[PDB]
């Protein structure tokens, strides 16, 4: 009854009230470009990869956070659309690090992904690339901060979903470091999940570091037996050895997450 | 440096030897073990450590295009040194 | 177009008909054919002295295997792995961990050279020049087991045929 | 002229496996999960079928992992959970069918952030 | 030639030996000088070409008697008509680069790859994935020198 | 003209369209899909019981001459109910030409041999059902060709595994080449490729 | 290149060619064994501007095949029929 | 214009009266195409295409001028295919490709990628 | 449920098929043994025989059997053109197989394959 009509590509689809434009696409199997949203965390708009022409308007939206309105046609496939993945990407990698054969995420990496799937394929950028310190936030997550894109998910995941106020972002501008600003251990429960959720190296394991590639790892999906909770999980193997433990979804036990002892 | 395990029988530079009782090291046995005594662990660290005024300094191993990706090193923390991810060459910032 | 191999008519005028009988019977088209044979004979033959003299090869030259070294030593391997992920016959098994001082290093670099089909992919894959394909083509072993590399092996080779590796690479990365 | 057969198809006998690795296989029936370390769906669109795991072993020589499951690489694709199960049915598997799991619809407002009273307000950005 | 051309030994092993008609090699499949040699005027590089086939002047030797004989004649005249082809290759080289310049397909210079971040993406990316290719499936063809060399790509 | 794109040509891409539902037009009985793709290359999906009437009709009729039978060969795709396509590439030398022609059939189905049609058709059935196992009925001269005397299994189906399920080896004491199950000293290493990230658009599948 | 005036002089007759003139040894007519290093060309997308990868993206410009008939007037043939080729006049008969 | 000693493809017998079996071959074919119905396509088309041929062949006395008109090749592989066709016309009157189609493919059975 | 035969419209047509081949296999055993030079006697051969045809005896779809009769008729017709040699006639009694003992007991001592 509350439906309204909305048009992806033309094509029709129905949706309520308050579902965003990167909703409406998902219903007709488009996923837009994303690297700020996650669906289990607040909407943050803030990495510009999601941005989409709405026919008839001169301006793109962020489609993770522009709620659709009835009767526009999202057009995820436009030249403006194209364009603006094009330039996004482009600031993204500007200051990014040469870092990917020693960097663990490689292979596995949404911006490795999104950059061949989305952006150009060659640099026009000819200066110096920023560098950033790295900071110890405990034994299990390493973190190579000049990887970071400032997508800020693990912020809002530790005060979100950890309940942990210990990150944030400090300075602005180019120069704006996510951290804790003091010498600070982030040793929750659910702080290996971080890992997860942080699209580039900038967090890794520390006891998974360099050991394996995502190619080569054969996926055995099982359960964790660590507590009484029943996560589902995926244990990573190669050449008869286990590698890593990851998470699988499931909606109505562990969502997408484990803890610590589980990882 | 290359040692000699108690059974005399040399330890590669990834920590690899046969203990004593296991029957694999009789292929060694009228032949010799392959072992490379130019250990880069060992190495790298003659190296001396180079001094630099910028907080940034970058990094392509040396010889161009013959070395190996170009990476940018920050040198704020003054506790430890800037090390390249590739090839191991320590920074510092004088004063 | 086009143009006919085999097509072509005789003349039949006493002559050229008598020409062909001198050549049944005189055999001097089989003559004609041992004069090519003597020519050769007196050639000086395209034989080389081998071993003591090589043919030609280029720096490009796709042979043994080696692992590499910056100047100061340190092995420019970082185990990315991409090698063993395009080599098309599945030669390579690496195996890596944090070393001892937190650098990221194999403990196992093995190729199958009986595996290698001697491509060259890996040294095009390699983002630090670490493997490479080097000018020895004559390491025949007496048995299978000695071309089972592993690290200890391609090591050496670096050590041994880097001052050949270099000077060929130099003369052809200008071209990569 | 169509004739009228009426048994459940087999093929088993001409497949040319051995008797092994047909009763003795689990096969399991399954859509990928998503792999977590990326956002990515595109690989949870397709059925897959794989076999149960069996042992591998260090190689005395290299210590590389060596096998003697035939099956231990193979991996079916099919567009519908009926196609797989019609294709384990034909060839004698035993068979386990995983559901596919469609992430749960959610409702994503960015003006919550900014709550007068509800504790979605947040504390940074 | 001197050697086998005129030589009655020679001819007497191969005129008339393995005689072909022309319908029987079509209906066979035959292709390449295997169907030249029984008279049939085709050759991939003149009626489907490839690459710069068309920017070349050769020409297809033809048999007529489709024997053991006229095939050895074509193939002979074959290597002919490359060395014709070869050099106006060597004077028609044109400059430029050499592969695609679309690095989702071909990696990009070594130099680039060093010093360009997408560069370095594309390259780790196209080294262990590869490159996607669009669903489809083609017949593609070329006069290879034995024949038709294809493959149905899927 | 843009130096990294393939050229689009149209004139072929109508041409070929034309002779598409000339072809369906002539043989509705047995002609199911007609398509041409983005490259010019005219396919014909067939019922596979018109696999002689459609491949006669293309080799004899005037504007056709399909004299010349490129190759013959299958696809297993085992989600689909007949899992196995049937390809014939075509060639006509007169109009300087290609058309493909597909059918399908299963494991227990046969198919009518087009040997009649063109006797290359002899040899690729061979394979065919050597490495499918699809049965090709009345055909002269049926049995193995590329595998081994007394192989068991069709390889190229795609639930047969890559090193199959024996290996030979010479024993010293029955003094011969004997057959045993496949053991490997180091497994072959699947990998898992695919991005999971969608890259052609234009082919996305509706949900 | 080493051989005498008379053996030049009697490999000539026999095969009944000038063999010195195209020699099948190579001599130093070859190119040198060291080469100055290269300086090679870029290609046409080494732009810094109107160089957007969309408008240079053939994987994506490539579409499904055209449904031309599917069973869910003058008579044609697949193409015009193929010119009959024309004799060489470099050398017609071998 | 006289007579060709060769057509050029090997075991095609050059033709000693071409304009003479060309109109039998096609008066032939048009004969047999009787007996299919008015509305099959092969019908209207092969009877367009046969007239066409047995046109030019009545309008062109000199081999040379009609092998040009023509445009299949050397007369004698015009005679070859005008035998093909006729063999080919009886055939499809067993066949009768006109009739509606046999059976539809199952849902999926042309979709891919799967 | 109407599928197209491949031989034998029903089981009735099957199972005499089935026994036209399994008297040639067993005339043939005698041969084979004489010209291959086997050590087997004709009697382990024969029984080598039945044993290939009672594995298959649970079949009940005419095409099920019909591609196994076409199957046996191949691999009789490369024993007696003597296209096998003695290791592919010999490869059906698996000389060099040790015994894999069938019983829950000897199958956990060894590993863990079920
Ligand atoms: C029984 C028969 C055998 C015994 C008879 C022995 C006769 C004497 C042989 C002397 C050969 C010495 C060759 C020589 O000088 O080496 C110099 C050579 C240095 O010369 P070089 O720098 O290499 O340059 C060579 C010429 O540029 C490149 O070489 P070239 O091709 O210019 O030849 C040079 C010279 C070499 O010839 C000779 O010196 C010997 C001629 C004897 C002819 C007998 C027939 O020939 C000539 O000058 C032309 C006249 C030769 C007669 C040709 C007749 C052809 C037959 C007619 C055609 C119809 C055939 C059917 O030094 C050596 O290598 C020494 C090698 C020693 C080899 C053994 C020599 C002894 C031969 C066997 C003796 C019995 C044991
Ligand atoms: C006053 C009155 C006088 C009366 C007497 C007058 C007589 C004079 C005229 C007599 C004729 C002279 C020739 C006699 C020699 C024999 C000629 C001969 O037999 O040649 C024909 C023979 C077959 O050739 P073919 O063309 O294939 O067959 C005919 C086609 N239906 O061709 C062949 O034999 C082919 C041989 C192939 C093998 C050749 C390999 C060796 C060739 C090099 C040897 C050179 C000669 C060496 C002689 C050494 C002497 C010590
Ligand atoms: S985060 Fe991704 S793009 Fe950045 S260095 Fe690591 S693998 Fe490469
Ligand atoms: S560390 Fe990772 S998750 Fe956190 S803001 Fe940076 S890129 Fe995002
Ligand atoms: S040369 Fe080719 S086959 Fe050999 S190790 Fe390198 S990539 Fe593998
Ligand atoms: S040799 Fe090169 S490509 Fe291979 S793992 Fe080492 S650094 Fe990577
Ligand atoms: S996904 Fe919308 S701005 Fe980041
Ligand atoms: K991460
Ligand atoms: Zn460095």
């Amino acid at each position: 009854s509350n439906l309204i009509e909305v048009f992806v590509d033309g094509q029709s689809v129905m949706v309520e009230p308050g579902t965003t434009v990167l909703q409406a696409c998902e219903k007709v199997g488009m996923q837009i470009p994303r690297f700020c949203y996650h669906e289990r965390l607040s909407v943050a708009g803030n990495c510009r990869m999601c941005l989409v022409e709405i026919e008839k308007a001169p301006k793109v939206v962020a489609a993770c956070a522009m709620p659709v309105m009835k009767g526009w046609n999202i057009l995820t496939n436009s030249e403006k659309t194209k364009k603006a993945r094009e330039g996004v990407m482009e600031f993204l990698l500007a200051n990014h690090p040469l870092d990917c054969p020693i960097c663990d995420q490689g292979g596995e990496c949404d911006l490795q992904d999104q950059s061949m799937m989305f952006g150009s394929d060659r640099s026009r950028f000819l200066e110096g690339k920023r560098a950033v310190e790295d900071k110890n936030i405990g034994p299990l997550v390493k973190t190579i901060m000049t990887r970071c894109i400032q997508c800020t998910r693990c912020i809002r995941f530790a005060s979100e979903i950890a309940g942990v106020d210990d990150l944030g972002t400090t300075g602005r501008g180019n120069d704006m470091q996510v951290g804790t600003y003091i010498e600070k251990m982030f040793m929750s429960e659910l702080s290996g999940n971080i890992i997860d959720i942080c699209p580039v190296g900038a967090l890794t394991s520390k006891p998974y570091a360099f050991t394996a590639r995502p190619w080569e790892t054969r996926k055995t999906e099982s359960i964790d037996v660590m507590d009484a909770v029943g996560s589902n999980i995926v244990v990573s193997t190669r050449t008869g050895e286990v590698m890593r433990i990851l998470p699988r979804m499931h909606e109505d036990i562990n969502e997408e997450w484990i803890s610590d002892k589980t990882r | 440096g290359v040692r000699t395990s108690p059974t005399g029988e040399k330890v590669t530079h990834t920590g690899q030897v046969y203990d004593d009782g296991d029957y694999r090291k009789v292929r060694f046995v009228g032949r010799q073990k392959e072992v490379n005594e130019n250990f880069a662990i060992d190495l790298i660290a003659e190296q001396p450590v180079s001094q630099v005024g910028s907080r940034v300094i970058s990094c392509d191993g040396g010889g161009g295009a013959l070395g190996h990706p170009r990476v940018y090193i920050n040198l704020d923390k003054e506790t430890k040194t800037g090390t390249c991810g590739y090839c191991g060459l320590q920074f510092r910032q004088q004063h | 177009t086009y143009k006919y191999v085999n097509l072509r008519e005789p003349s039949m005028d006493m002559k050229s008909v008598t020409d062909r009988a001198a050549q049944t019977l005189l055999w001097t088209e089989l003559i004609r054919g041992l004069g090519m044979t003597l020519s050769y004979l007196f050639r000086e033959p395209a034989t080389i002295n081998y071993p003591f003299e090589k043919g030609p090869l280029s720096p490009r030259f796709r042979g043994e295997h080696a692992l590499r070294r910056y100047p100061s030593g340190e092995e420019r391997c970082i185990a990315c792995k991409l090698c063993e992920a395009v080599c098309p016959a599945q030669a390579i098994t690496i195996e890596a961990e944090p070393r001892a001082d937190g650098s990221r290093r194999t403990t196992r670099y093995d190729i199958d050279m009986t595996k290698c089909i001697y491509c060259g992919f890996c040294q095009e894959a390699c983002p630090v020049d670490a493997i490479v394909e080097g000018p020895n083509f004559e390491f025949s072993t007496e048995t299978h087991e000695e071309l089972l590399y592993n690290k200890e092996k391609l090591l050496n080779n670096g050590d041994k045929w880097e001052a050949e590796i270099a000077a060929n690479i130099q003369a052809d990365y200008l071209y990569r | 002229q169509l004739i009228t057969v009426d048994e459940k198809l087999d093929i088993t006998t001409i497949t040319g496996v051995p008797e092994e690795h047909i009763k003795t296989r689990k096969a399991r029936i399954f859509v990928p999960a998503r792999n977590n370390m990326q956002s990515g769906v595109n690989n949870t669109k397709k059925w897959k079928m794989e076999f149960d795991t069996r042992e591998r072993w260090e190689n005395p020589l290299m210590g590389w992992a060596s096998t003697a499951d035939p099956l231990s690489n193979l991996v079916l694709t099919f567009s519908t959970k009926e196609d797989a199960v019609a294709f384990a049915e034909k060839n004698g598997w035993s068979y386990d069918v995983e559901e596919r799991k469609v992430p749960k619809p959610k409702s994503k407002s960015y003006g919550a952030n900014f709550s007068w009273n509800k504790r979605t307000r947040v504390s940074t950005k | 030639e001197e050697m086998l051309t005129n030589n009655r030994i020679w001819r007497n092993r191969t005129v008339d030996i393995g005689i072909v008609t022309a319908e029987d090699a079509l209906n066979y499949g035959f292709s390449g000088v295997m169907l030249r040699g029984s008279g049939i005027q085709w050759d991939l590089r003149k009626t489907q070409p490839y690459d710069v086939y068309d920017q070349v002047e050769f020409d297809v030797p033809i048999g007529s008697r489709g024997d053991c004989y006229d095939r050895y004649l074509c193939r002979v005249e074959e290597m002919r008509q490359s060395i014709r082809i070869i050099s106006q290759c060597l004077n028609k080289m044109p400059p430029g680069e050499i592969k695609v310049d679309d690095a989702k397909v071909s990696p990009p210079k070594r130099a680039e790859m060093k010093t360009s971040m997408e560069s370095l993406i594309h390259h780790f990316k196209l080294y262990t994935e590869g490159y996607q290719v669009p669903p489809g499936a083609t017949y593609t063809a070329i006069e290879a020198p034995k024949g038709e060399f294809g493959v149905y790509l899927v | 003209t843009r130096p990294t794109v393939r050229p689009r040509n149209d004139v072929a891409h109508k041409q070929l369209s034309a002779f598409g539902e000339y072809v369906a037009e002539i043989l509705p009985k047995y002609v199911q899909q007609v398509q041409v793709s983005c490259f010019n290359e005219l396919e014909i999906c067939i019922h596979p019981d018109g696999v002689i009437p459609v491949l006669t009709f293309l080799r004899d009729h005037s504007n056709a001459q399909f004299k010349s039978l490129a190759d013959l060969t299958a696809v297993d795709i085992p989600t689909r109910q007949n899992r196995f396509e049937i390809v014939y590439n075509l060639l006509s030398l007169r109009f300087n030409s290609r058309i493909r022609v597909k059918t399908y059939t299963d494991e227990l189905t046969p198919i009518e041999s087009s040997v009649p049609v063109y006797k290359a058709a002899n040899w690729y059935e061979r394979e065919i059902w050597d490495m499918f196992g699809v049965f090709f009925a009345n055909h002269p001269d049926l049995r193995r060709i590329l595998t081994d005397y007394g192989f068991e299994g069709h390889p190229f189906r795609k639930d047969f595994p890559l090193s199959g399920y024996v290996e030979l080896r010479y024993d010293d004491e029955v003094k011969r080449v004997v057959a045993e199950p496949v053991e490997l000293a180091q497994e072959f290493r699947k990998f898992d490729l695919n991005s999971p990230w969608e890259a052609f658009p234009a082919y996305r599948q509706p949900p | 290149a080493s051989a005498t005036r008379f053996i030049q002089w009697l490999r000539n007759w026999a095969s009944g060619r000038d063999l010195q003139a195209k020699l099948q040894l190579r001599y130093q007519e070859i190119s040198k064994r060291t080469q100055p290093p290269p300086k090679l060309p870029v290609g046409p997308s080494h732009k810094l501007s109107n160089n957007y990868y969309c408008t240079r993206d053939g994987r994506r410009e490539a579409m499904p095949p055209s449904i031309v008939m599917s069973s869910q007037k003058k008579a044609v043939s697949p193409a015009p029929p193929i010119k009959r080729w024309e004799l060489s006049q470099d050398e017609p008969y071998l | 214009g006289l007579l060709k000693k060769t057509t050029g493809l090997v075991g095609l017998a050059v033709c000693e009266t071409p304009h003479e079996r060309l109109k039998i071959l096609y008066t032939k074919i048009l004969d047999v195409l009787g007996h299919i119905p008015k509305n099959a396509a092969y019908r209207k088309y092969t009877e367009q295409i046969t007239n066409e041929k047995l046109s030019m062949v009545k309008a062109e006395p000199d081999v040379k001028k009609l092998e040009e008109r023509l445009q299949g090749g050397q007369i004698e592989e015009v005679i070859l295919q005008a035998e093909n066709e006729l063999s080919l016309a009886r055939k499809m009157i067993q066949w009768k490709p006109w009739e509606p189609l046999v059976e539809e493919p199952p849902a999926s059975q042309w979709k891919w990628p799967i | 449920t109407s599928v197209k035969p491949i031989f034998s419209r029903d089981m009735n047509e099957a199972k005499r098929r089935v026994r036209e081949l399994y008297r040639a296999w067993y005339r043939e055993v005698p041969n084979t043994v004489h010209l291959f030079q086997l050590d087997i006697s004709v009697k382990q051969g024969r029984d080598k025989v039945r044993e290939m045809f009672k594995k298959n005896a649970h079949i009940t779809d005419p095409r099920v059997v019909d591609l196994l009769v076409i199957k046996g008729k191949m691999e009789l017709e490369e024993t007696i053109k003597v296209w096998k040699q003695r290791t592919h006639v010999m490869r059906f009694f698996h000389e060099t197989e040790a015994p894999r003992p069938k019983d829950f007991l000897s199958k956990f001592y060894v590993g863990h394959d079920p």
